[PDB]
RNA sequence: UUAAUUGGAUUCAACGCCGGGAACCUCACCGGGGGCGACGGCAGGAUGAAGGCCAGGCUGAAGGUCUUGCCGGACGCGCCGAG
């Protein structure tokens, strides 16, 4: 069934497609690359490596050092 | 031929009263009744925070109301129809008549 | 100041240069668009001449 | 009008039945004062008591009532002076055409004037 | 004109369409059965509307 | 290396009707435009078309964070409100189908400092 | 940190607490735009005060204001107290 697949309605052709392997990694890539050309706000998220799904981040997805007063 | 009398009240004792008024009216002639039947108690609970603001510790009133209820049936005769229906109950009381 | 006058009135002959709307009675004038009957309060989109 | 306009002569008794038959006309009526709102009146007929005063220049926006007077019965009368007009029914300030409509008990004074001016000069 | 510059509009939703009947105020109001009461309002005047402490 | 959205040029896009447009888009927009535009989003389209007709030699400013793209919009500038000021948004073919805000970020990058008394236990 | 990230509470007896799960409203914060002075008095005002509008600019959008002139008849924040 179509609405079994990874990808469908395709951004470029419209088909109904299924990618494995480097194909699924670099379509993951553009898609990515798409949204940071237009200067979007999810795209500014990807390339800051913060959360993207509104999140709050004063508390938790701390990964780093603490810091001495 | 049969009416359906409904009472409802805050306080059990005019219920009762009112109640006892249909029996005896009932009684002082020829007419069968259904008694008064006792319905499910209604109750009405609400849970409030006690403080003003938000300091301390929380603590909680329970508050509460109740209405009671009966349920009579009896058949439809003219000459006690008009009995019950010329009794004025206390303003605490509501009572609904009915034909079925 | 004082608004009375463009009316072509003459020593005995009253005519009105500006209509009146149809949806009142005389009195009530319109403005001077020139593109179309202005009416100030009800209005026309009727190209006037 | 205004006086630099000979009309006619100023006989005492119309000026004694437009002036002195307000105050009497004011309580029981209602009253329209200025000039503007009374030209839409007296050309729809809706004037009833046109009482106009010589006060007003230029000969612009009196220029209207005279070359009115033949499309209307219009009743009027001429006022002489425009100080008192306005105590006589309405405010304190200087009024040149208080027109009212259906005045109480000023019947018969009104109608004797209205005959007189009618015969008077039209 | 100049009065509808005053006047708020008529909310359907939310917490601007709801006020105590008896202060005013937006917030924590009690809906139960159609009170419309605040829970502090509500406190004071119980005893009168005839709730009682039980337990 | 042209350009397509679902198999479409530019162009077939332009000669599309709205609804027709509205199978293509994502399921949000779908409902969005299904529902109608607001008033504010007709005034703001009625200035598009002018500007783009050859009237209009004015720059586009509005307080329409959540009018969509459409691809008749392609080629303008449009100043957005964010808050306090309106930034230029160059429309450019890959963005059919986003919300004018997401070019017009609300906030500003936090660029972190030294912490503060009170920022540990410690410092108390 | 920020244009603003509105405020109260700091041992037990502050920290899923203010019934506080805020898209608008709530709202108190930030950017911007509008509206309001019972009652007394001063200017002014039917030779019309105050007030309202078809179209078009200004504008985020607005008879808000301006352009263009039409509508309404008695009070008056342009000034002083006071509310
Ligand atoms: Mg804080
Ligand atoms: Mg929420
Ligand atoms: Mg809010
Ligand atoms: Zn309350």
């Amino acid at each position: 069934p179509r609405w079994a697949v990874n990808r469908p309605k395709d951004y470029e052709t419209g088909r109904d497609l299924h990618l494995i392997t480097a194909k699924l990694d670099m379509a993951i890539r553009e898609d990515i690359m798409r949204l940071r050309r237009i200067r979007a706000y999810r795209g500014i998220r990807h390339e800051l490596g913060l959360p993207v799904r509104g999140q709050r981040t004063r508390s938790n997805f701390r990964r780093g050092q603490t810091v001495g007063v | 031929q049969k009416a359906r009398i409904k009472l409802a009240s805050t306080n059990v004792r005019s219920l009762e009263e009112v109640a006892n008024q249909i029996k005896q009216i009932a009684e002082r002639t020829g007419v069968r009744m259904s008694g008064p039947i006792p319905l499910p108690t209604k109750r009405i609970r609400i849970v409030t925070r006690k403080s003003p603001d938000g300091e301390g510790s929380a603590t909680f009133d329970r508050w509460e109301l109740r209405i009671h209820k009966r349920l009579i049936d009896i058949e439809a005769d003219e000459r006690a129809m008009r009995q019950i229906m010329r009794i004025r109950v206390p303003e605490d009381v509501t009572i609904e008549i009915e034909l079925i | 100041g004082q608004k009375w006058k463009l009316y072509i009135v003459k020593d005995g002959k009253v005519i009105r240069k500006n209509k009146f709307c149809p949806r009142c009675g005389p009195g009530v004038f319109m403005a001077d668009h020139g593109d179309r009957w202005a009416c100030g309060r009800c209005g026309y989109t009727e190209w006037k001449k | 009008a205004k006086p630099s306009y000979v009309k006619f002569e100023v006989p005492k008794e119309l000026a004694e039945k437009a002036l002195q038959a307000v105050e009497i006309a004011r309580d029981t009526g209602k009253i329209r004062k200025g000039t503007n709102e009374t030209t839409k009146a007296v050309e729809r007929g809706q004037a009833k008591l046109v009482i106009i005063a010589e006060d007003v220049d230029p000969e612009e926006i009196v220029a209207h009532l005279p070359p009115l007077c033949e499309e209307k019965e219009i009743p009027y009368i001429y006022v002489p002076s425009k100080k008192e007009l306005g105590a006589a029914a309405g405010i304190e300030v200087a009024a040149a055409s208080v027109a009212i409509i259906e005045p109480g008990k000023a019947r018969d004074l009104v109608e004797e004037i209205a005959m007189k001016v009618r015969e008077l000069m039209k | 004109a100049k009065a509808d510059y005053n006047k708020r509009k008529p909310r359907k939703f939310g917490k601007g369409a709801r006020r105590c009947i008896r202060c005013g105020q937006y917030g924590p109001i009690i809906r139960i059965h159609g009170l419309m009461l605040c829970r502090h309002c509500f406190r004071e005047v119980a005893p009168k509307l005839g709730f009682r402490k039980y337990e | 290396k042209e350009f397509r959205y679902r198999g479409y040029t530019l162009e077939q896009l332009m000669n599309m009707s709205l609804e027709e447009l509205a199978k293509l888009l994502p399921a949000r927009q779908r409902r969005s435009l299904k529902r109608g535009l607001t008033p504010e989003q007709k005034k703001l389209l009625r200035k598009i078309r002018l500007a783009k007709k050859g009237k209009y030699n004015k720059p586009i400013r509005t307080h329409c964070r959540d009018m969509i793209v459409l691809p008749e919009m392609v080629g303008l500038t449009i100043y957005v409100h964010n808050g306090k000021e309106f930034v230029p948004v160059e429309i450019k073919p890959e963005m059919i189908g986003h919300y004018l805000g997401e070019f017009a970020p609300t906030r500003k990058r936090v660029q972190h400092g030294a912490p503060g008394i009170g920022a540990t236990r410690s410092s108390m």
